[PDB]
């Protein structure tokens, strides 16, 4: 299903990375102009976390100006199928701006390093400062959801998506013991140069991941002519599967990633579901601490949560 | 806070959208999602948990 399709589209993305290299050995205007819009990409998503609205507004046309000239594909990339970074395949759309069955592979290729340069930015900064995440997130979700970047009707959000089942499988309704080998893998803890990373790095790339995922499903579009590429609907289904999960097989890991989608977004959630999302939030930050049998401070940390939005905002989840 | 918090501050709803719904709006009409939300619509909160399909937009209310 869906998370076998992920698989196959990261290792997919895997491949293509790899393919670019190739192409560039005997593609000269693809090797003169490949790595500094790979650079280029990178270095904007990196400064939109210490940025204000038209700094960040400037990275973003930056982005979106590699992007179109990588449509263009003036540099002859080879071409290839969309439907191998997606998770459904796609058949053309009446009215859509881009029905044709190939893209060019360095289109595909810079979608995949600004995908991987945003989770970067989650990681590297929204694990210690929540907060970045948000500029990111919207950085996202304009370029994604740019008319000239849709294939056949929708974005290819898919390619970002499948690194984001990778590096936080919580937020897709996986479970593990963070005591056995076969429980960390399955929770996404990392390693570095083969070894376990420290448990307090794991919970900040946790963070990091639980901010950064509810920066980009949490996006308004109302007000946008533009299509939602990542709407609310998989916020709630990805906060129902942590939950709801058995009390035996609560970690501390998905209680860190609960706290992170939600601190800070709960006027977002509420604008989309009102009374649902408070019913939801006190499913979140009173039920589910209540009944996780070990008492840790993440578990902990969600119900402190819970009384600073009645003592803040005057939000009563009781 | 103290006294009366007003969460809400637009003039009603916020307009009808799909993008907070299920993907596919046929399984609104199974039994088993009706089960899920038939204790919120009743008490206004969840007891078995919450539901993994969100909501309709009417099952919701943004008066407070
Ligand atoms: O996530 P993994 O399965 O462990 O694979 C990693 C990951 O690549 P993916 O984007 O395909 O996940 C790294 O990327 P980041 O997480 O840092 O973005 C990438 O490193 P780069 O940053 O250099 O792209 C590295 O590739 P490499 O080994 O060439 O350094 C690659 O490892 P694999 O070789 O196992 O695919
Ligand atoms: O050559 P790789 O094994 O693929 O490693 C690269 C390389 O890091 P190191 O040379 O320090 O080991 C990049 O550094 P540059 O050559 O671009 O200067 C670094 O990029 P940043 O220093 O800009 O972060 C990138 O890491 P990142 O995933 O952040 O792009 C990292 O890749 P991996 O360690 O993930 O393989
Ligand atoms: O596509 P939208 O979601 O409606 O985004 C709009 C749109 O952006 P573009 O410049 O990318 O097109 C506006 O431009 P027009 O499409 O109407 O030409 C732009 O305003 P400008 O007219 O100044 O370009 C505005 O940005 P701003 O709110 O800073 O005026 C921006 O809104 P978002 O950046 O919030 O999506
Ligand atoms: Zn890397």
């Amino acid at each position: 299903g869906p998370h076998m399709r992920y698989v196959e589209i990261h290792r997919n993305l895997k491949g293509l990375r790899k393919y670019m290299a190739e192409q560039a050995k005997t593609n000269l205007k693809l090797k003169q102009r490949m790595g500094d819009m790979r650079r280029e990409i990178r270095k904007s998503v990196g400064q939109l976390t210490t940025g204000g609205m038209a700094a960040n507004k400037d990275k973003q046309q930056k982005i979106k100006s590699i992007l179109t000239e990588a449509l263009s594909n003036q540099v002859e990339s080879a071409l290839v199928d969309p439907n191998n970074f997606v998770v459904e395949p796609r058949k053309p759309v009446e009215g859509a701006t881009n029905n044709d069955p190939l893209l060019p592979s360095i289109f595909v290729y810079l979608i995949n390093i600004f995908a991987k340069a945003a989770i970067s930015q989650f990681i590297n900064e929204a694990g210690a400062r929540p907060e970045t995440a948000d500029p990111v997130g919207i950085c996202v979700a304009a370029i994604l959801s740019e008319p000239d970047f849709l294939w056949r009707g929708a974005s290819l959000i898919d390619i970002l998506i499948a690194k984001f089942r990778i590096v936080c499988p919580v937020l897709f309704g996986y479970r593990g013991s963070e005591k056995t080998e076969q429980g960390r893998q399955r929770l996404g803890w990392w390693k570095e140069s083969g070894q376990w990373i420290s448990e307090q790095q794991h919970m900040d790339r946790m963070t990091g991941l639980g901010a950064g995922f509810a920066a980009i499903s949490l996006r308004k579009f109302a007000l946008s002519k533009k299509q939602n590429p990542y709407p609310p609907r998989f916020y709630w289904m990805a906060m129902a599967k942590i939950v709801n999960t058995p009390p035996a097989e609560i970690s501390n890991t998905q209680c860190v990633v609960l706290k992170a989608m939600v601190q800070n977004y709960e006027a977002k959630f509420i604008e989309f579901y009102g009374s649902a999302a408070i019913a939801a939030l006190r499913t979140a930050l009173i039920d589910f601490p209540a009944r996780a049998p070990h008492k840790s401070a993440a578990v902990n940390s969600l119900e402190v949560l819970a009384q600073m939005l009645k003592r803040d905002t005057g939000l009563d989840l009781g | 806070d103290g006294t009366l918090v007003r969460i809400w501050m637009p003039d009603g709803a916020p307009a009808y959208t799909a993008d907070t719904e299920a993907e596919d709006p046929k399984v609104y009409e199974d039994e088993g999602v009706k089960r899920q939300w038939q204790s919120f619509l009743e008490k206004g909160r969840f007891e078995g948990g919450m539901p993994e399909v969100p909501p309709r937009r009417e099952w919701c209310v943004w008066d407070f």
